[PDB]
């Protein structure tokens, strides 16, 4: 970036003569390699301004061509201002300009960029319309196709990307692809393919395989030396610290990426969510002393047990340790502490049975079942949950057996049955309303409409939000 | 989902890919 320094300065020369000789052409082409430069540098206010007068410039004097990449590039920088409906103003005029024309190249880009801007709306309809423009602009990267290398590339990446924001397997499948396309043939498309490779592997929980690939586009963010790059790779590989208990690290991390994202003049969301986890890992870290503190009151509530065995005070500090149990297994669900929340789990399902309680047992039944689905362990958790389901019919619980129908559904869905996932939604929703418990119809009806969003079912789903 | 009955859940990051062009080359 040593040389940054005067390159912006011929180019501004430039510009400053183009504008002398009343060459608007190059006052607009000038224009645009400024507001490019300051867009690489962080200045998105600053580069919407001379983005501006180049779309200004091409309106007045140039010919229609000229519109349609200061379109791109002006509603690029809206999407990183966090402005949405600006850039799609934008963004859809850069479609229509590539239509009328039919180069298919640029309509190839108008229609990655569409899909950015609404996946990027949605995880703040949306979900339709990125599925939409991800899929054309694959479908007309493939129709292009080293000529569109990075384009292909980069289609690959997006639509795989789109894929886990639950489909986790056909993620893994896209991106490994793409990387074997770039090996095929330290770029920064391979930054984008480790991240959402080390994203869609710390989703599966195999963490040792997603720290490499976040390390990697750290690593490599580092070498282009993209800034906000490297602040995204290490507010994941923070992420990564925080699922599987490691705070300092955390913490660690998410000051990194802060130090990276104030560097930049314009990021100050990043900046703002990056402070948000910082005192989110903080607080999760007065919940952790919470747990361990009742970890040892549960020791000496164990105790107390063994030497009131068979006293009558053996069923009271049973009770005690089944309430330590309960205020155990809330803590350690808060944070995603899942592994202590098996053992909590199974030792309440322990000192239920021992307790011959049917309702209790049946709540450790549940517990322990989604216990198992957070693991990814998804076998065990259907029977589980259907124990808990059975032992729920045995007693006078309707509640219960909703539930279990609902979570139940949950596993079925990750686990790819999305039909006997909607219909095990369905049929918690008549277990729900049957019972006249407001909440757990709320939601089954979450989780139905869900099912039906990811189908492309919009009146159902509609419907339903109602 | 939503498994049905406060958590503290972190905000991870995704990375998009842009379009390749939108810059002009201007002559000298």
């Amino acid at each position: 970036m040593g040389r940054d320094e005067m390159q912006m300065s011929e180019a501004k020369r430039a510009y400053r003569s183009a504008k002398e000789e009343g060459n608007r052409q190059e006052e607009a082409r000038w224009a645009n390699v400024i507001g490019d430069i300051l867009k690489n540098r962080g200045e998105y206010v600053e580069a919407l301004k001379w983005f501006r007068i180049d779309y200004d410039v091409s309106v007045k004097y140039l010919p229609e061509k000229h519109l349609l990449p200061t379109c791109q590039s002006l509603g690029e920088v809206y999407l990183r201002l966090e402005h949405f409906k600006d850039a799609l103003i934008y963004q859809k005029k850069h479609l229509e300009l590539a239509k009328d024309a039919s180069d298919l190249v640029e309509q190839q880009r108008a229609c990655t960029q569409l899909g950015r801007t609404y996946y990027e709306m949605f995880l703040r309809y949306s979900i339709r319309n990125a599925k939409k423009y991800f899929k054309s602009a694959m479908k007309l990267a493939q129709t292009l196709k080293s000529s569109f290398l990075k384009e292909y590339i980069d289609a690959h990446n997006n639509i795989g990307m789109l894929q886990m924001e639950d489909n986790l397997e056909e993620a893994k499948k896209l991106l490994i692809r793409g990387l074997e396309i770039c090996n095929e043939e330290d770029d920064d498309g391979r930054s984008r393919l480790h991240h959402n490779l080390g994203n869609v592997y710390m989703e599966l929980r195999m963490w040792d395989k997603s720290r490499e690939h976040i390390e990697q586009d750290i690593i490599i963010c580092k070498k282009i030396e993209h800034r906000q790059g490297e602040a995204k790779g290490y507010i994941n590989l923070g992420e990564l610290h925080y699922r599987v208990q490691k705070y300092d690290e955390a913490i660690l991390c998410y000051q990194k990426a802060l130090n990276l994202a104030q560097s930049m003049e314009d990021e100050d969301a990043l900046a703002s969510q990056i402070d948000q986890n910082i005192e989110t890992v903080k607080k999760a870290i007065e919940v952790m002393d919470e747990l361990k503190k009742e970890e040892q009151n549960l020791k000496k509530l164990t105790r107390n047990m063994i030497i009131a065995k068979g006293t009558s005070q053996e069923r009271k500090s049973l009770l005690q340790q089944n309430a330590s149990l309960d205020c155990l297994i809330e803590k350690s669900s808060m944070i995603f502490a899942w592994l202590k929340h098996c053992e909590y789990a199974k030792r309440k399902k322990r000192i239920a049975s021992e307790l011959c309680d049917k309702g209790k047992l049946s709540d450790s039944f549940l517990v322990i079942g989604e216990s198992y689905q957070k693991l990814r362990k998804f076998n065990k958790a259907i029977k589980w949950y259907t124990k808990s389901w059975e032992m729920y019919k045995s007693i006078g619980n309707l509640e219960g057996q909703a539930l279990a129908k609902v979570n139940m559904g949950n596993v079925l869905d990750s686990n790819g049955d999305w039909a006997g996932a909607l219909d095990a939604f369905q049929e918690g929703y008549r277990i729900a309303v049957e019972a006249n418990l407001p909440s757990v119809q709320l939601s089954a009806l979450e989780n139905m409409h869900y099912s039906h969003m990811i189908r492309f079912d919009n009146i159902e789903e509609a419907r339903r939000l109602q | 989902k939503q498994t049905a009955r406060k958590q503290l859940a972190t905000k991870a990051a995704r990375k998009s890919a842009p379009a390749t062009g939108g810059v002009k080359k201007p002559h000298r």
